């Protein structure tokens, strides 16, 4: 039982070469959403703007599969996050180191797929002038992956809209929208897109 | 409304 | 001797690899508890507020366990925290990760139970707006384990109220209520309940 | 001569396991002092104070000891604090995580005895009102063990005072009193004792 | 009283 | 298949012992590239400006060469910048440890060149008075090795505009002018010339 | 070739363990020379100064040296800092913990030298009232090491005199005295010495 | 432009 | 004092 | 002017 677990657990991880990522033979498609819970400061002295948020990640790697009746029918596991491979998305636009705030352990089910989702808070550019008129402002910040292009990872969202189901309440800010949008990009030189998601929200001051 | 919620949005891919 | 614990401590974590975790085959009760020593400061313009409190922790598995009379009649022992499983309850609203003020060490007693009880300094979403007068405010914090259904982790108090009989006499608040509430849930999808421990304080400047 | 001090270090931290802590059956006498430095730094609004001071530790294993004749006639070595265990001994009523000033050297003899000195930063609860008078305020700060009672280590003190000769003489503030007095307290439900040293200092302003 | 010492819970899960 | 990247990576960084950086033998270029992202932060108290930027550095190792046609006809990979050597390339007149904003990954190709553009915010020493000016201020920053002279590290840059594509557009700051300048220069006592790009920033409030 | 010089590094930190550390009956002896690079802020509510300097270190070990004729005629090579032994050189006085803002490598030549310039901000205690004055404030740290006392460590300044040909021309404060004088003291109860340098700066305001 | 794009930098040597 | 220095007070555990 | 910069003074003992 927690036999199986274990020894299933000691059948991916040490008899595998730790996987090197993905190449444009081999490409992995990432879908990627966001969960914004506050805006918990401003700064117009410097334009920074800090956001506590849920990133969801989700990918799908083959030297993941298993076959589940060969291990107890166990169809799904969690495990922390440094014992698997994980893609590079990251904010193109961010001031500060982002901080973790929660655990980072994800789940690993029978077909291969790893989820994962940690919470973060992100420092990041912004003019906030204006949050205290009745149009607010609109920020926005980039994600993508950071040394893979569209042709080796492959960004996707299940939806535009921000899950804001758990906005703090009695935030010092009213959201008033909160876009997440993936957009490619193709530049003079090269044949091969570059993505992203588009995090945009636009805000408001408590009144 | 599970996604806003970590250890439901990991468990329902199909719904997150 | 400590020769005896020496032996003990080997033969459960040196050639028995470590517990996965639980599962719903095999699922887990892990009971919590806050002792709140102070609440720090209170942020009017961002909306935080910093608790330093201490959260006992118990669990027991069927693989920490030994018959003590095979150990030098040893009833128990005390060992890093990193030697062990353990679980991963998380504060839902935290804005900074959480800064641990104590050891983390654990003591196992020989039918598996383990206790932990880390100090900590928590940073989470609240509107203290109205702590300048006398019926206060109170606010809220859910703790819960971050990838765990009520399946797998059950979580559970003792008592519901936090300890207070040792709380900061010469705090700039003080506490009126401090109440930890197991609180379950379903969601509109799925079958499996979601728990969280609801740790709630109505609270005030000193007079 | 110089390659016996290498083999030493070898035959006590790699063929003999590390000390797991005292039992009720094997405990262990640990020796608390205190050197203050500086006070830094007092928070009216949070009620949180930062001295800065060297923390003296000593303890005694018959698992280091060895015969000097054996290597070289030598009777002690220094070593990272890293190789040995050390004692849980914590400020019971800290806000933020302590500051390592200095490197964690320890000194161990070849009686078994270790000495141990960092240069530390705390930050601890203490309602400052009464400052800027001649009357001056206290703090206290508790130390104590935080995973074993008295019947498993014995806090002891040499000194119930804390060497000023080293506090800064041109400080924003100077001492009144320091004292680190050893308290023992019992529990109504409980037969074993409960060492905390007390650390108490009355100081004012430089007027 | 016992359960707000730290050392005192851990060592006695029976009151705590 | 997979696994011909999997063993190719493993042919350089596991088989051989890794490079003991450039001797004077067999000497390195280095060059250096800025895109500037935004001036965060001023501070008149104290003379700081924080700079966040991406850094790019390029060079050419024979010990990373490799042909395609043994390793599936593959031709660059990402490994993590821990991997590998990596220049010490410094500010020199920084004043915070710089930090990190993104993953430190390192594209190598089989003529054993790697490229490298991390993430990073400055804080380094800075006059502003006068941003409000339309002069504005002028601040400058030199980045060269740190233990590597110019017969052991060459350094270039494949222009001396930096890149502002990607600079903020609603910023607390115009940039007027902004380059990088290779600069060489010699001792006194010594033979060796001694390389630096000095960074060098014309901006101001923005009207 | 660039073989000899990994074949040498090789052969001298898989050759053995590290130099345990000076003993008694073989000392050694560091020498330290601070070149000053900006007072960069001061605190007068908290008698707190930061100050970023390079500090020089330089040693000798048997344990090191090599004749160049066995390794393809190699002087000296460049190694990071954690790959020997470094001395326990620290500031009696500091109040936080040191920031170093360059790369920690050392140069160490064929008969053993050891050279090292770390760029390190740190923050120490200091009376400031005084320096809106033409006369300015004078402040001091003393530099030891931690464990060996002066009698297996003996410390040494090469000038009395700290490098200021790079100290920063727009600071906020100019810099008037600043000595580098070797200090040593016995105490009643014992023999040895106890040595340290002093590093005492004169500075002001600039106006 | 393609040089201010992260993994277009690395992936281009022969232009940034 | 010889007990407020960090290196004196390491080697005389006798005093200090 | 050597002395002042930390790749010509730890390449040269004998002037720094």
């Amino acid at each position: 039982s927690q036999a199986n677990l274990m020894r299933l657990k000691s059948d991916l991880f040490n008899r595998s070469p730790m996987y090197p990522g993905p190449t444009k033979d081999d490409p992995l498609t990432v879908t990627l959403g966001f969960t914004l819970q506050d805006i918990v400061k401003v700064d117009s002295s410097t334009n920074e703007v800090d956001l506590v948020y849920y990133e969801q990640q989700r990918w799908k790697l083959n030297s993941l599969m298993w076959d589940p009746n060969e291990y107890g029918n166990i169809t799904d596991f969690r495990t922390s996050a440094a014992d698997i491979w994980t893609p590079d998305i990251t904010a193109y636009s961010s001031t500060r180191p982002v901080q973790v705030l929660s655990p980072q352990i994800a789940v690993v089910t029978h077909d291969g797929s790893v989820m994962f989702i940690p919470a973060q808070r992100l420092s990041f550019m912004c003019d906030p002038t204006g949050v205290d008129s009745e149009e607010g402002v609109t920020c926005a910040v980039k994600f993508g992956s950071w040394v893979y292009s569209g042709f080796e990872i492959d960004l996707k969202t299940d939806t535009d809209q921000v899950d804001l189901s758990s906005y703090y309440a009695s935030s010092k800010y009213e959201i008033l929208s909160a876009t997440q949008t993936r957009q490619v990009q193709h530049y003079s030189c090269c044949p091969e897109p570059y993505i992203d998601v588009n995090l945009v929200v636009k805000f408001r001051e408590r009144r | 409304g599970c996604c806003s919620h970590p250890a439901c949005n990991v468990a329902h891919p199909e719904i997150c």
